[PDB]
């Protein structure tokens, strides 16, 4: 190989020439500022130096090149990064870090924000980024934008760069069958006030945009507002479009295809090549779909549903390369659609089972058997989904152990054996909640309204505390009617605007049963909602979890499974 | 004119016996939880209640600056 010594030795005796100025020759002549460098350098990192100087051309003898249509800075940085390969990328000037990278064809730089980029992708800048990957040609960072934009944008579309776009580009963007909506009118509406943005420019496009879209709302309300909006005396559209809904038969979406599903982590794996897996289950469809196993197998992982319906995972470990374990603050992110777990920026600390719970768009982690297990083990941090960071909120008072937190009333509520504080985001604090009349642990609460529904706790019991949030009172309900000499495994979730319960049972040397019931909240008794039959649903373990969310069956594949 | 200063201690010992273990305002977020715990009892009266909460500024235990809402003084 190459001696590194000797390149390192190289490369900074080149910066300190660079830096002393002796041996260069060429000047960059940029907006009145001086750039002494050399050519080498120039040519061995940019392929447009080395056509701008060994090309014979009226530059390859002039001293003196005014380089044009450029910028000081990023022209400084990319020549420090020639000289020392030192890259100082910020959250701002990498959109003209691109442009001089596209402008002046280095590769690295080129690569190195792209990957930046690609990082980098986001909300509110998703329609600006997918804008500036169709000015340049950029394939993966299309691709990215496009999905991204897809989703965001279908969930929001308010975004006001998304009024300057390129035609094809919103061509490619509505004919897509990616998008998320719940409903086939809002890319309607969306697409009529990009429209309505101007009136003579996008004429011309009318004809275009509404090929794209189904005919089911091509003959509906709609019409006549462009009508309204129509150039006058112009009867080369109306009578256009009166008589061109002809094809184009109408094709439900990919969005309207989300249903609510209880999706379960860490699951006994069917077939004991891999330790667990991950399953989930349709309470519509009666079926078992399969889901993606977690990142390099991350056990011990908490799960979260943002009320934008996003499935989040944070904290675990891995086996480190029998009992052999070691723990990750790696954090990742779930496609809905391409059905592969996104990573994300790694948390501070490593955690083991972390409880997630999303409110004010923050992701809270709270607990999970911190390393650290200092004065302050109970240290709980956020995350930020716009900035892509992390940040520490007020600790918890009181050192708890398998414990659950849920969101109420936009603020944090972790319980614990006995004890219960609420977090204050507005103010970072902590408050003294109700304390319970029973010590039971390693249960899960559902919140659903303004109650939180303690069920379970020690296996487990029937053990029901509601806790009125209003009036910060601790009361019981009943207990759920299950079966004699039987374990049942209680899981608390809100579905279909009612709270259910996923209760597996296991009797005296019999297989595990799967079924679920209803509880009344106003006459306070669970009701046989619906029965699992063991013909599509087999054993998932003990350390499970189940979260409330909506995935797409067409995305997803049934799991092949014997009864 | 009894009932209304009854309504009147009404809504200040509601105020300072809940807001002592809650969070901050900032505007107009508490109100509408100190209207919650007071809809069995009469109406809100919006008017009497915003009035009566900026009275309290001229002293301590929880003055409640217009200024500062953010965080409020949980003090005593």
């Amino acid at each position: 190989q190459i001696n590194t010594e000797y390149a390192v030795s190289l490369l900074e005796q080149l910066k300190l020439f660079y830096e002393q100025q002796l041996f260069t020759d060429i000047v960059l002549i940029v907006e009145g500022t001086e750039f002494p460098c050399h050519k080498m350098v120039l040519a061995t990192c940019s392929s447009y130096f080395r056509a701008m100087f060994m090309s014979g051309l009226s530059e390859s003898k002039q001293t003196h090149v005014h380089l044009r249509n450029v910028d000081a800075a990023t022209l400084q940085i990319i020549i420090t990064y020639a000289y020392t390969g030192n890259l100082a990328m910020n959250d701002s000037t990498v959109e003209q870090l691109y442009e001089t990278a596209c402008f002046l064809q280095v590769e690295d730089v080129l690569q190195r924000c792209r990957e930046y980029l690609i990082k980098k992708i986001n909300a509110e800048n998703c329609v600006r980024l997918l804008s500036f990957a169709d000015l340049f040609s950029c394939e993966e960072l299309k691709q990215s934008a496009k999905r991204m934009v897809e989703h965001k944008f279908t969930a929001v579309y308010h975004q006001d760069a998304f009024m300057q776009l390129s035609h094809d580009l919103l061509i490619d963007i509505l004919s897509s069958d990616n998008l998320n909506v719940e409903k086939e009118e809002t890319v309607r509406e969306a697409a009529m006030l990009w429209l309505e943005y101007n009136t003579e420019s996008r004429s011309q496009y009318l004809s275009s945009v509404l090929s794209q879209i189904r005919i089911d709302a091509l003959s509906e309300v709609t019409q006549r507002a462009w009508f309204q909006g129509l150039p006058p005396n112009d009867k080369s559209v109306v009578v256009q479009g009166l008589y061109k809904s002809m094809p184009k038969f109408f094709k439900p979406r990919l969005g309207m295809t989300k249903e609510e599903m209880m999706i379960f982590i860490e699951a006994s794996s069917e077939n004991p090549c891999s330790l667990y897996s991950s399953v989930c289950y349709s309470p519509q469809a009666e079926k078992v779909y399969k889901l993606c196993s977690p990142p390099a197998d991350l056990h011990k992982v908490g799960t979260v549903v943002t009320p934008d319906n996003d499935i989040y995972i944070a904290g675990g470990q891995v086996p480190l390369k029998q009992t052999a374990f070691r723990t990750v603050n790696c954090f990742y992110w779930f496609d809905a659609q391409q059905n592969t777990w996104f990573p994300k920026t790694p948390m501070l600390f490593v955690r083991i089972k972390p409880s997630l719970v999303c409110c004010e768009g923050y992701i809270y982690a709270i607990g999970g058997d911190s390393v650290g297990g200092e004065l302050n083990r109970r240290t709980v941090e956020r995350y930020d989904t716009e900035k892509d960071e992390w940040t520490m909120v007020s600790p918890l008072p009181c050192a708890w152990q398998w414990s659950a937190a849920v969101v109420v009333h936009d603020c944090i509520y972790v319980m614990t054996l006995n004890l219960m504080y609420c977090y204050f985001p507005r103010s970072d604090s902590w408050v003294e909640m109700a304390m319970r009349q029973t010590s039971r642990s390693f249960a899960s609460a559902a919140a659903f309204g303004d109650k939180i529904f303690y069920i379970g706790g020690l296996g487990s019991s029937v053990t029901v505390e509601i806790y009125d949030v209003n009036k910060n009172e601790w009361k019981m309900a009943a207990n759920i009617p299950a079966k004699r000499y039987s374990d049942p495994c209680v899981r608390a979730v809100v579905i279909s605007n009612s709270l259910c319960v996923f209760m597996r049972e296991t009797h005296l040397n019999e297989r595990a049963k799967y079924v679920t019931y209803q509880y009344d909240l106003e006459l306070d008794r669970w009701s046989l909602r619906q029965h699992i039959s063991e013909r599509v649903l087999w054993d998932l373990g003990r350390d499970f979890r189940c979260t409330v969310g909506k995935l797409y069956p067409s995305c997803l594949e049934e799991s092949p499974w014997k009864p | 004119q009894k009932v209304d200063d009854d309504r009147k201690h009404e809504i200040e010992a509601a105020i300072v016996r809940i807001m002592k273990s809650r969070k901050k305002m900032q505007h107009n977020v508490l109100v509408a939880e100190v209207t919650q715990q007071l809809k069995a009892r009469f109406l809100p009266s919006p008017v009497v209640i915003k009035k009566r909460i900026e009275g309290l500024i001229e002293r301590e235990y929880l003055a409640r600056t217009p200024e500062d809402r953010k965080v409020y003084t949980y003090v005593a």
